[PDB]
RNA sequence: CGGUACCUAAUCAGAAAGCCACGGCUAACUACGUGCCAGCAGCCGCGGUAAUACGUAGGUGGCAAGCGUUAUCCGGAAUUAUUGGGCGUAAAGCGCGCGUAGGCGGUUUUUUAAGUCUGAUGUGAAAGCCCACGGCUCAACCGUGGAGGGUCAUUGGAAACU
RNA sequence: UGCAUUAGCUAGUUGGUAAGGUAACGGCUUACCAAGGCAACGAUGCAUAGCCGACCUGAGAGGGUGAUCGGCCACACUGGA
């Protein structure tokens, strides 16, 4: 179930010799809850097709999360532009505390134990894209030891 | 920065001048000095009481004051409520709080205190303006 | 007049990583080259190759990477410089990535790895945060 | 028992009987972790003018025999 | 001299002295020698006499004096009656 | 703490379990005014703020009574939304309303400040100490018979799980301390945890 | 202190909450004046005769003997950025130098154990501070038991790197 | 603690030489010898302030309060004996 978070409504007024547009962007994140998560956006006007073109466009790229399960495995942080986020461990009976696009991927998948530090930008573009291009950056223990070529359980 | 010149001088902090710098004075009246003692209030006495215009486009005449409070400095106090007893040296209570839209002045005048009873005609925002709680 | 030697030859490594290579070398020491074998010895690389030259000859490195075209060795810093020599105590040691980097450990016990200094009980002069 | 018994190196032997050894070590800034070095010079005693310049002087600490002979000697190593 | 005292701990009209054994030219809360035990007798039954009579060993035979009441709870728990042997040295 | 007569408390908040139910008479929507017009949420901190609203009110103390135990449940160890429940059900409140002492709780309540209750022996006056599981939660034999004591003992049996009880003097044991699965979901006490985060 | 606290009985359902908005931030709205006036005003701002924003009044709301204002230190805030800041056009290179001090310096071997990092203890402060009980009607508020320093000293050492 | 919009600081000073005298030490003072000693690592001077434990909030890196509550210092109209 592809999971649907929207972040805002949007008026856009393009000043010419004539009238200026109605149009009503919008911005979502989508994500799935099992660490394939996605996002989206559309320059609409209407409300369902702010989400629905953009759950469509969200499903133009969902992206592979890897999860060691639990919480997220590393003490990891994001990068985008003049944006970045940052997430922490944590016990799983905390309740999770993070805010408008730095939760956002964070809570369509299924982790729940987690840190938020939102350095950077307060623009949510760039800001969710270093919630996700942080997070697409995510690798687990048992791939980069078949990549390292050593075994899985050596590493601890 | 180095770390290595970050020794030579080190990251020494920024200050902040601080808002209404009337309330954080006091005066040594026996050596003509100054103490700074941050009180809430600190009373004085009208000598001018008028009122002034919003040079914002909201338009309204606002009434002020010129207290001179314990410290003997000389202010413009905002007089908020609508009546009042402060036709001249009205030994009054001063807050701090800046009214905006108001170049100059920004303290207020502590209402039903010191010298003045509060305003009357008020119902909604009875515990300000002097006014005891009925019945 | 380069200061810091295990540091350019960390980021001549991700300077050659980023346009994925798979052949590079390095010059050598007493240190560096057994340096270079603590990754070789971890195996993160193919592998890590002879010296050759009159003075510090150039030691291999043969690049290993995962079958997507992808690279292994995401993170390459040196901590320590000239002017900022930081070390690491074995009680409260931490673990690159929560457990999938490693921390080496540089002593007069030999210089050690993460694993090779937490059951050794020493710490040491830490450099490298690789994962 | 003993008293303190520090190491210095000469930097001026003062006229008559007044030699003054340098000691130098590497504090921190606590906020840094960053050691610096930094020198204090503890002035010893000569008994006889036994040290020279060069000499890398451990010396021994008295209580004061005058204004600033807090420290008296031990052992000269060498001079240049 | 110095000397055993009571000095007290607890709320509001609710004393828990731990007893002393330090000079009398400090305050009755001052800086001390030694906190050897305590007594609350305040209560419904007991007095709560918690002691380490091995110092009283050393500080009653150079110089400490028991005084008039920490003197007779020796007497009475028998802390004293042990140094009654303890002085018939 | 609260004070009040819970037939329109069953409407107003989320619920407080007045009795059976108070809603089906009127338009159970909203009590008034403004009810019935263009319906607004509030935000999800407001959510775990309402969902404070549906056991704050359902409780019945004040803040830093439902808030200074939950810095306790910072002290367990276990899951804070719910071992904050777990001593919140470890006192005599849920004695005055389970197990039937008057129609509702605050005649009972009243019973334990008057020292007519008096559980764990002569007397606990206070409702705010935690019944530590063990002790017998007993009854005055002085005040044995009202017209509510024993009344709602017939009506309301199964003094809940981990205090037993008897008709011996209508005397209880609480032998233990019960769980989040013997705590009701009328209010979802998950989302207690993170308004007082926030 | 004090016959104060406490216990018995009798007693009436007895004699007791206040305050700011109801504009968007932020859950709590509507009519009378009102006509940029009175006035509110944390930022954006309301009132020009149809104000939800002022002022007048019922609901509620936030939470209780407080509510609100005023001023004062901290987090929020990585606007002092070791951790965790920039110097081309935004604030950050003198007009360039050369140069005194200072800082920091190529490469490869061997000594010390000084710096590093460990191991035997003593071992770091009383309300403050780890963990668990005891005393308080709960509690407010006071003790217990090690933890104990895991930082400093008395002590052994190890040389890649300084 | 801060100021170089405080840089040159000291001359019984700076070391020693003899008397004191102190529970002891010496430039501590007195007769002698060289200008030495102190310094930009900011001596000197100015301005400000009892110190510490402690408080307090900070992820830690910690640093701000002292009515508190303890430990130490200084004071008792002022200034000397």
């Amino acid at each position: 179930e592809f999971e649907e978070r929207v972040v805002t409504i949007n008026r856009v007024a393009k000043v010419v010799k004539g009238g200026r547009r109605f149009r009503f962007t919008a911005l979502v994140v989508v994500g799935d809850k099992n660490g394939r998560v996605g996002f989206g956006t559309g320059k609409a006007q209407e409300v369902p097709e702010a989400i629905k073109k953009a759950v469509e466009a969200a499903k133009k790229d969902l992206v592979v999360v890897p999860r060691v399960e639990g919480t997220t495995p590393h003490t990891i942080t994001g990068r985008y532009g003049s944006g970045s986020v940052f997430m922490k461990p944590a016990a799983p009976g905390t309740g999770v505390i993070a805010g408008g696009p730095v939760r956002a991927v964070l809570e369509l998948a299924g982790i729940t134990d987690i840190l938020s530090k939102s350095l950077g930008s307060n623009t949510p573009i760039n800001m969710v894209r270093a919630t996700i291009d942080g997070l697409q950056n995510l690798k687990n223990a048992e791939d980069v030891a078949k990549l390292r070529g050593k075994t899985v359980e050596e590493l601890y | 920065p180095t770390i290595n010149q970050l020794v030579r001088k080190p990251r020494q902090s920024k200050i902040k001048k601080s808002d209404s710098p009337a309330l954080n004075k006091g005066f040594n009246s026996k050596k003509k000095k100054f103490t700074d003692l941050n009180s809430p209030q600190k009373r004085g006495v009208c000598t001018r009481v008028g009122t002034m215009t919003p040079k914002k486009p909201n338009s309204a005449l606002r009434k002020y004051a010129r207290v001179r409070l314990s410290n003997n400095i000389e202010i413009n106090a905002y007089i908020p409520g609508i009546g009042h007893n402060l036709q001249e040296h009205s030994v009054v209570l001063v807050r701090g709080g800046r009214v905006k839209d108001l170049p100059g002045v920004r303290y207020h005048i502590v209402r039903g205190a010191l010298d003045t009873s509060g305003v009357d005609g008020r119902r909604q925002g009875r515990s300000l303006y002097g006014t005891k709680k009925p019945k | 007049t380069m200061t810091d030697p295990i540091a350019d030859m960390l980021t001549r490594v991700r300077n050659a990583n980023m346009v994925r290579h798979e052949k590079l070398e390095l010059p050598a020491s007493n240190i560096k080259k057994e340096i270079a074998e603590i990754l070789k010895s971890e195996g993160f690389i193919k592998n890590v190759e002879y010296v050759e030259d009159d003075k510090q000859g150039v030691l291999r490195l043969f690049l290993k990477y995962g079958q997507n075209d992808e690279r292994v060795i995401t993170g390459l810093k040196r901590i320590s410089k000239p002017g900022l020599r930081v070390y690491a105590k074995a009680s409260e040691m931490p673990k690159v990535l929560n457990g999938l980097g490693i921390a080496l450990v540089s002593t007069s016990e030999g210089v050690i790895t993460d694993k090779e200094a937490r059951k050794r009980n020493v710490g040491g002069e830490i450099i490298a945060y690789v994962w | 028992n003993d008293r303190k018994v520090y190491v210095g190196k000469v930097v001026s032997d003062k006229m008559d009987k007044t030699i003054t050894v340098l000691v130098e070590t590497y504090k921190t800034h606590k906020l840094y972790g960053k050691r610096v070095k930094y020198s204090k010079k503890y002035k010893t005693h000569d008994e006889n003018n036994s040290a020279k310049l060069g000499d890398i002087v451990k010396i021994q600490e008295t209580r004061p025999l005058s204004a600033t002979k807090r420290f008296r000697l031990v052992e000269i190593v060498e001079e240049s | 001299a110095v000397k055993i005292r009571l000095t007290r701990l607890g709320s509001k009209r609710n004393p828990f002295y731990r007893i002393v054994v330090a000079d009398a030219r400090s305050p009755r809360d001052g800086r001390i020698i030694e906190q050897i035990g305590t007594y609350n007798p305040t209560s419904a039954n007991a007095p709560e006499i918690k002691v380490d009579e091995a110092l009283a060993l050393k500080w009653l035979n150079d110089g400490a004096k028991p005084t008039d009441t920490v003197h007779n709870i020796l007497s009475k728990e028998g802390i004293m009656k042990k140094f009654d042997e303890q002085k018939k040295a | 703490r609260f004070r009040g007569s819970n037939w329109k408390k069953s409407r107003r908040l989320g619920i407080s379990l007045s009795g059976t139910g108070k809603e089906l008479e009127k338009r159970p929507y909203a009590p008034g005014q403004h009810g019935p017009n263009q319906r607004k949420k509030l935000s999800e901190y407001g959510l775990q703020l309402r969902e404070k609203q549906k056991l704050r009110y359902l409780y019945g103390m004040t803040e830093r009574q439902f808030r200074n135990t939950f810095d306790i449940a910072g002290k367990k160890f276990g899951v804070h939304g719910e071992n904050f429940m777990i001593l919140l059900a470890s006192r005599l409140d849920a004695v005055v309303y389970s197990l039937g002492l008057a129609r509702t709780r605050r005649q009972a309540r009243q019973l334990v400040n008057h020292g007519h209750i008096l559980v764990d022996g002569k007397r606990v006056d206070i409702p705010s100490y935690s019944v530590k599981p063990g002790q017998t939660i007993s009854v005055r034999e002085k005040s044995q018979k009202l017209n509510i004591i024993v009344e709602s003992v017939e009506i309301n049996n199964f003094v809940p799980e981990y205090l037993n009880f008897d008709a011996d003097s209508l005397t209880g044991t609480f032998v233990r301390l019960p769980e989040r699965s013997e705590l009701p979901a009328e209010i979802n006490e998950q989302l207690i945890v993170e308004y007082y985060s926030r």
